[PDB]
């Protein structure tokens, strides 16, 4: 199969700038019969994927100037020349030379800002959630930039991998920053059997983690 | 002109078999091939394959054999797409869009299609309320939550003192823990205002009309 590899996975820009995204294709996409079937398609979040670039380097009717596509054989190249906020979203190529067409990984065209520490904070299982027989401890960690963040939980002064579900919010709409929420879910009775909770956030912000702990 | 009008989200059991359409117009249905695409949350998309016009072949990626057909209603100029014997990894988008054989490439696409699969029965919210745990404090600002967990199918709509607290406020997409969903919202507000002016959270599920309010009092 063709494997059709798209860098970076996400480009942050600053609007009216110019962005340069790659697709390589594990297989030259010249055909045999001379064209070169690499196209370029514009996924916004929650609508449907938008047909750009054709065989390379030709535009779908409605597609503004600044779209340029350029390269061949198994290197290409989508460039926009100066970015508008209706650009960003998520940028996929699709290559149809070679029987099964593959499309690339996508590239998410966000927006930069100035680094941003997370602003953390933890909550211990709610009085009526515990009633209930469950245990949930919750972690936010909010308007952060740049978005690559990690966060751990340690139960008594040691690491739990276990029990943790994470979700991301999408780039923020007013400010260009992220937010993520990581919840410890543990039985009542493990609940009951310790003392500490804590939430450590990693970030490029600080040398050391961001730590927010409770002892019940 | 060109228009591709997918039908509704789905919702279905493992081994059932759901049927998508895809409503096509402002163009000769019958000079065009329709593909479908899936994509997995927040996942690439996936060329399913194919339907030819004039022909009447279609083309299956080697991952969709034997479970899957692609059909049309030509008299009503609507694209199918028919998955038998649902599976969990079924789950997923679907995306119908219109090729063009000179170019080999789908040029208008569908909306979308989202196809739920499990065995989970409807099952309301269970919304607890995130107060600050007697640590920490003072600052110029404070932050509250809600966790709305258990519940299925999607979605569930959060609002804050009835959607009047728009700006601190983050909800999170849900997350799957054994057949149920389960989500988080958070509020940051002046530290002078709460608890002296209430917050509270409102926790709406329409699948099973649901309409819960959790006020948030210094837990
Ligand atoms: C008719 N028909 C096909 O044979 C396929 C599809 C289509 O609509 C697309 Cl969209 C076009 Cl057009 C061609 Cl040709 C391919 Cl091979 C690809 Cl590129 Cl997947």
């Amino acid at each position: 199969e063709l494997v059709m590899t798209q860098t970076p996975l996400s480009l942050p820009v600053s609007l009216g700038d110019q962005a340069s995204i790659s697709c390589r294709s594990s297989q030259s996409l010249v055909h045999s019969n001379g064209n070169t079937y690499l196209h370029w398609y514009l996924q916004k979040p929650g609508q449907s994927p938008k047909f750009l670039i054709y065989k390379v380097s030709n535009r779908f009717s409605g597609v503004p100037d600044r779209f340029g596509g350029s390269g061949s054989g198994t290197d290409f190249i989508l460039k926009i020349s100066r970015v508008e906020a209706e650009d960003l979203g998520v940028y996929f190529c699709f290559q149809s030379t070679h029987f099964f067409p593959t499309f690339g990984g996508g590239t998410k065209l966000e927006i930069k800002s100035a680094d941003a520490a997370p602003t953390v904070s933890i909550f211990p299982p709610s009085s009526e959630q515990l009633t209930s027989g469950g245990a949930s401890v919750v972690c936010f960690l909010n308007n952060f930039y740049p978005k690559d963040i990690n966060v751990k939980w340690k139960i008594d002064g040691s690491e739990r991998q276990n029990g943790v579900l994470n979700s991301w919010t999408d780039q923020d709409s007013k400010d260009s920053t992220y937010s993520m929420s990581s919840t410890l879910t543990l039985t009542k009775d493990e609940y009951e059997r310790h003392n500490s909770y804590t939430c450590e956030a990693t970030h490029k912000t600080s040398t050391s983690p961001i730590v927010k702990s409770f002892n019940r | 002109q060109i228009q591709l009008v997918q039908s509704g989200p789905e919702l279905k059991k493992p081994g059932e078999t759901v049927k998508i359409s895809c409503k096509a117009s402002g163009y000769m249905f019958t000079n065009y091939g329709m593909n479908w695409v899936k994509q997995a949350p927040g996942k690439a998309l996936k060329l399913m394959g194919w339907i030819n016009p004039y022909t009447g072949e279609s083309t299956f990626a080697d991952d969709f054999k034997g479970r899957f057909a692609f059909f049309l209603e030509t008299s009503a100029t609507t694209a199918y797409l028919q998955i038998n014997n649902l599976k969990n990894e079924d789950m997923a988008t679907y995306f119908c869009a219109r090729g063009t054989t000179i170019v080999r490439a789908m040029d208008y696409w569908g909306q979308g299609t989202s196809l739920t699969v499990s065995s989970a029965k409807t099952t309301p919210p269970s919304v607890y309320p995130l107060a600050p745990g007697s640590a920490a404090q003072t600052n110029s600002m404070v932050t509250l939550g809600c966790l709305v967990k258990g519940y299925f199918p999607e979605p569930v709509t959060v609002t804050w003192n009835s959607g009047s607290l728009s700006s601190g406020v983050h909800t999170f997409p849900a997350v799957l823990q054994s057949d149920l969903y389960t989500l988080s919202s958070s509020v940051t507000v002046p530290s002078s205002p709460r608890p002296s002016e209430t917050v509270t959270c409102n926790v709406a599920h329409p699948a099973s009309s649901t309409k819960v309010d959790k006020k948030i009092v210094p837990r």
